RNA sequence: GGUUUUGCGCGAGUGUUUGGGUGUAAAACCCGCACGCGUAAUGAAAGUGAACGUAGGUGAGAGCUUCGGCGCAUCAUCGACC
C-alpha cells in the first residue's frame, strides 16, 4: 500500500497522505523479537543477594 | 451486475473436467480388463 | 512518518534486512498458475477409504 | 524429516512449499533442496562471488545459479560476469556487485514461480569444513 | 515536463477520491496537445496509479466495471500513442505480477482480459487496419510471447539509462489462457471473411513458435492446450 | 587463577549508570562557574611516539614556548586565556612548529576576549 | 502475511484463546463461526471471512470481510 | 638487536598494513517511478 | 576461563554499552577513536613468500539437459607452485 491518510483533531480526514515509509514493509520475525525482549527485560534489573 | 466467475475458478474447473474423464476412460478400460482376467482365471 | 523513513537510513552498520521470502502469502505461491500447471495427479484424496 | 530446526518463520514457509512440489513434482531438483533446507547452517556453508564464477565460467551460462545457503562477496574477484542467482540470503556487497553487472537476485520462492521443476537451473553448495 | 497532480489521489483509501482521481485522467487524455507529447515514462507512472485504483477496488460489482473503465481508455487516446500506451500496461503487469495476493489476483487476471479485450477490439475500422493490427500483434509477441525472456525499455544514450523487465512466466500462462475466447468475442474466428484467418494464423504462429523454442515445461504444456481448442479453425 | 581468596577482592560495577550522570553533572558544574568559557583547555596536536603509531597523531599536553612565541601569544597569559602549556616538549622539526602553530592562529580567529573590569 | 499471522497467532500468543484440557482449544472472538481455533476458523487468520450474528432486536445479520 | 629489530618491524608493518586494509574497504563502500517520490 | 552442538544477526569481516552524546533517567536510543579475534603460510634461524595449463588433467559423483552433453561438494591419482 502506497499511502496512509491522515485524520484531524474531528476525526475526520484532512484530504493530506503521506507515503508510507519501508520499515512497515520489513520481514516479521516473531523469534528475533523474542531473543531481545528476553534480554531487554533483564536489563532492568536490580541486583539482590543474602 | 451479474458477478462473473474467478478466472482462478474457470482453470481450476476445466482441470477438474479433464480429471473426471480421465477417470471416466480409465474407470471403462478396468472394468473390461477385470472381464476378461476373470475369464481367464 | 516523514522522519521515519530518515532514520532508519541514519543508522550506521544496519541496512533494512531483505527477507528470505518475495511473496509471504503460501496460497498464491502453491495455489497459482505456475505450480499447478506443473503438477501431477493426485496420487489419492484426504480422506483414504479403507479397503478391507 | 520432520520438522526444521529453524526458528525462522519464513524457512517453514518455504520448507511447506517445497514440501508440496517434493511430493507432487517428480522433479528430484525439489526433493534436494528440500533436503537442503532441513540441514543446519553449519551443513550448509556459503558459497562466495568467486565459487560461482568458476561454475558458470564453462557452457553453464545463462543458467539459473541456486544456491540453497548465503552468498558472500569475495574482494579478490575484480570482475563479476552477468548471472542470475537464486539463493536464501544475499550480504550487501553480493547484492550490490550482481545488480552492478546488470545480474539479477531471486529468492527461493520467486524460484517456484518461475522454474518450478528446477529447469535450467545450476545447482551449487561451498566448501565443506 | 508534464503536471500529474491525481496520480496520488488514485491510490487514496476514499473512493469517492479514486472516482474523482480517475475523472482527472480521463480528462488527461483528452488533452490533444499533451497526450501528443506522451512519452514513455509518464505512462508508467500512470499505468502505476491505475494499478493502485485497481488494488483498492473494494467489492465484485466495483471490480468488474472498474476493469472495464480502465479497458476503456484506449479509446480516448489519439492514435499515435497507442502503442505507448499498452507498452506501458505490460510493462506495470510483468513488474508486480509476483506481489499480488491470492485475493487480489483474480481483478488483475480480469484487468488482463479486458484489456486483451479491448486491445483486440481496437483492431476495427477490409474490415481491420493492416497497420493497426501489426502494432498490437508485435505487441503481442513482446510481451506475453516473447522469445526472449526481458525487455528492454528505452535507449543507450548519455541522456539517460535503460529499464530491464523480466516477463514473468505466470502472465504467460494466464494470456495462453484467455488468447481463444478473447478473439471469439471480437469475432475473428468466423471462417468466411479473408482478412480473419490470417490474423489468427500469425497470431497461432507466434505461439506455435514460442512451444518449441521455451525451455519452461508449464509453457509447453499450455501452448499445447491453447493450439488444441476445439474453437481453432486449424483443428475444425 | 583463583589460587587466591578471589571472592573477597571481586568489584562489580552497578554503578556505572550511577557514576555516568555524576560525570556529566560534574562537567555541567563546570561550564556553571566558567560560563562564558569552554569546558576544557586547548591542547596541540602531537604525532605519538613509536612506529606502530607514527602515522597517527593526537592531542597532547600543552604548547611549546617556541609555539606560543610564533603564534604571538605571550606565555604567562596563555594560561588565562585557555591555552595549556608544557614546557617539557620541544618541536625538533619544523612540521611539529608548524602544525600547532597555525592551531593557535586558529583559535586566535575564533577567540573573543573580555577586557578586565 | 495471511500465513505470517497465522504462525504468530497459532504459536506464540492470542488474545482470544482458551485453552482447555480436553483436547480442543476455543476462540473467545465473537466474529468465528465456531468457537474453535483452527485455521480455517480464525477471522484473524483469513483476510477473506464470513460470520452469522444475531442481534438484540432479534435480526439475524451475515458479515462479510475482505481484503 | 637486528632479531629483536625485525619483531619490532613485523609487529609494526602488521599493524599498519591491517589499517591499510580498514581504508581500503571503507573506499570499497563509497562504489521518477519509486512510489516515495511519485506519491509524495 | 576452555570445548561441542542447535537457533539467530551480520558476513571478509565482526563486536554500541571503557567512554561520550542523550533520555519520559540505573531503562530505551545514537557513536568518534582505538582495541580483541579473523581475513597467507613456512622455517630453529637469516628470512622468504602462493597461477605454465578453464588453478590443471583423468575417473567417479548430486543436480540439469536442446538427450547431444554440462557437471556442486567431496574422494582417488597424475600433476603445478611456495
Ligand atoms: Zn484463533
Amino acid at each position: 500500500r502506497p499511502t496512509v491518510t491522515v485524520f484531524g483533531a474531528d476525526g475526520k480526514p484532512t484530504g493530506a497522505t503521506e507515503v508510507l515509509p519501508k520499515v512497515f514493509s520489513a520481514p516479521i520475525r516473531p523469534d528475533i523479537v523474542k531473543h531481545v525482549h528476553t534480554g531487554m527485560a533483564k536489563n532492568k534489573r536490580q541486583p539482590y543477594a543474602v | 451486475n451479474d458477478i462473473l466467475v474467478p478466472e482462478t475458478l474457470l482453470k481450476k474447473r476445466k482441470s477438474q473436467e479433464k480429471a473426471r474423464a480421465e477417470r471416466a476412460a480409465a474407470l471403462e478400460k478396468r472394468k473390461q480388463a477385470n472381464k476378461e482376467k476373470r475369464q481367464v482365471i | 512518518i516523514k522522519q521515519l523513513d530518515a532514520v532508519y537510513e541514519s543508522k550506521k552498520g544496519f541496512f533494512l534486512p531483505a527477507n528470505i521470502v518475495s511473496q509471504a502469502d503460501l496460497s498464491r505461491l502453491i495455489n497459482s498458475t505456475e505450480i499447478q500447471s506443473v503438477l501431477r495427479a493426485p496420487k489419492g484424496e484426504a480422506r483414504t477409504k479403507r479397503a478391507c | 524429516r520432520k520438522a526444521p530446526k529453524s526458528d525462522n518463520v519464513y524457512l517453514k514457509l518455504l520448507v511447506k512449499l517445497y514440501r508440496f512440489l517434493a511430493r507432487r513434482t517428480e522433479a528430484p531438483f525439489n526433493k534436494v533442496v528440500l533436503r537442503r533446507l532441513f540441514m543446519s547452517r553449519i551443513n550448509r556453508p556459503p558459497v562466495s562471488l568467486s565459487r560461482i564464477a568458476r561454475n558458470l565460467k564453462n557452457g553453464n551460462e545463462k543458467k539459473t545459479v541456486v544456491v540453497v545457503a548465503t552468498v558472500t562477496d569475495d574482494n579478490r574477484l575484480l570482475q563479476v560476469p552477468k548471472m542470475e542467482v537464486a539463493a536464501l540470503r544475499f550480504t550487501a556487497k553480493a547484492r550490490a556487485r550482481i545488480e552492478a553487472a546488470g545480474g539479477r537476485t531471486l529468492t527461493l520462492d520467486q524460484l517456484a514461480l518461475e522454474k518450478p521443476t528446477g529447469a535450467n537451473t545450476l545447482l551449487l553448495r561451498g566448501p565443506k569444513n | 515536463e508534464k503536471s500529474m497532480p491525481f496520480i496520488k489521489h488514485l491510490a487514496s483509501s476514499d473512493r469517492k477520491v479514486r472516482t474523482a482521481a480517475l475523472n482527472s485522467l480521463h480528462a488527461f487524455l483528452s488533452a490533444r496537445q499533451v497526450a501528443s507529447a506522451l512519452t514513455t515514462l509518464d505512462v508508467l507512472k500512470l499505468w502505476k496509479g491505475l494499478f493502485y485504483a485497481l488494488w483498492m477496488c473494494d467489492r465484485a460489482i466495483p471490480q468488474q466495471n472498474l476493469c472495464n473503465e480502465l479497458a476503456d481508455l484506449i479509446w480516448q487516446l489519439p492514435r499515435e500513442s497507442v502503442a505507448t500506451w499498452l507498452r506501458g500496461f505490460w510493462a506495470t503487469m510483468a513488474r508486480e505480477w509476483t506481489g499480488i495476493d491470492v485475493l487480489r489476483m483474480e481483478k488483475f487476471l480480469l484487468l488482463v482480459r479486458r484489456v486483451l479485450g479491448a486491445s483486440f477490439k481496437w483492431m476495427k475500422k477490409g474490415a481491420w487496419d493492416q497497420s493497426k493490427v501489426d502494432e498490437v500483434l508485435g505487441l503481442l509477441a513482446e510481451w506475453p510471447f516473447s522469445l526472449a525472456e526481458e525487455v528492454r525499455i528505452t535507449q543507450s544514450s548519455e541522456k539517460g539509462g535503460e529499464i530491464v523487465q523480466k516477463i514473468p512466466v505466470g502472465m504467460r500462462l494466464h494470456v495462453l489462457d484467455i488468447w481463444v475466447d478473447e478473439v471469439e468475442r471480437v469475432g475473428l474466428l468466423n471462417e468466411d471473411e479473408e482478412e480473419a484467418r490470417m490474423i489468427v494464423q500469425r497470431i497461432s504462429d507466434m505461439v506455435d513458435a514460442l512451444e518449441q523454442t521455451t525451455k519452461s515445461p508449464a509453457v509447453r504444456t499450455r501452448s499445447k492446450d491453447s493450439l488444441g481448442d476445439d474453437r481453432l479453425p486449424a483443428n475444425r | 587463577h583463583f589460587r587466591k581468596h578471589w571472592q573477597r577482592r571481586v568489584r562489580c560495577h552497578f554503578d556505572q549508570p550511577g557514576k555516568k550522570v555524576t560525570r556529566r553533572l560534574a562537567r555541567r558544574a563546570k561550564a556553571a562557574a566558567l560560563a562564558p568559557r569552554p569546558v576544557d583547555k586547548l591542547r596541540p596536536i602531537v604525532r605519538c611516539p613509536t612506529v606502530k603509531y607514527n602515522r597517527r597523531t593526537r592531542l597532547g599536553r600543552g604548547f611549546t614556548l617556541e609555539e606560543l612565541k610564533a603564534a604571538g601569544i605571550p606565555r604567562l597569559l596563555a594560561p588565562t586565556i585557555g591555552i595549556a602549556v608544557d614546557h617539557r616538549r620541544k618541536n625538533l622539526s619544523e612540521e611539529s612548529l608548524a602544525a600547532n602553530v597555525q592551531r593557535l592562529k586558529d583559535y586566535k580567529a575564533r577567540l573573543i576576549l573580555f577586557p578586565r573590569k | 502475511s495471511d500465513e505470517i499471522v497465522w504462525q504468530i497467532i497459532n504459536q506464540q500468543f492470542c488474545a482470544f484463546k482458551l485453552k482447555t484440557t480436553k483436547g480442543q482449544n476455543f476462540c473467545r472472538n465473537e466474529y468465528s463461526v465456531s468457537g474453535l481455533c483452527n485455521r480455517q476458523s480464525c477471522p484473524l487468520a483469513n483476510s477473506r471471512y464470513a460470520t452469522v450474528r444475531q442481534s438484540p432486536k432479534g435480526t439475524i445479520y451475515l458479515y462479510i470481510k475482505t481484503i | 638487536n637486528k632479531i629483536r629489530a625485525e619483531l619490532r618491524k613485523a609487529k609494526a608493518a602488521r599493524h599498519h598494513a591491517r589499517m591499510e586494509q580498514q581504508r581500503d574497504l571503507l573506499a570499497r563502500k563509497r562504489q521518477d517511478l519509486d512510489t516515495r517520490e511519485l506519491f509524495a
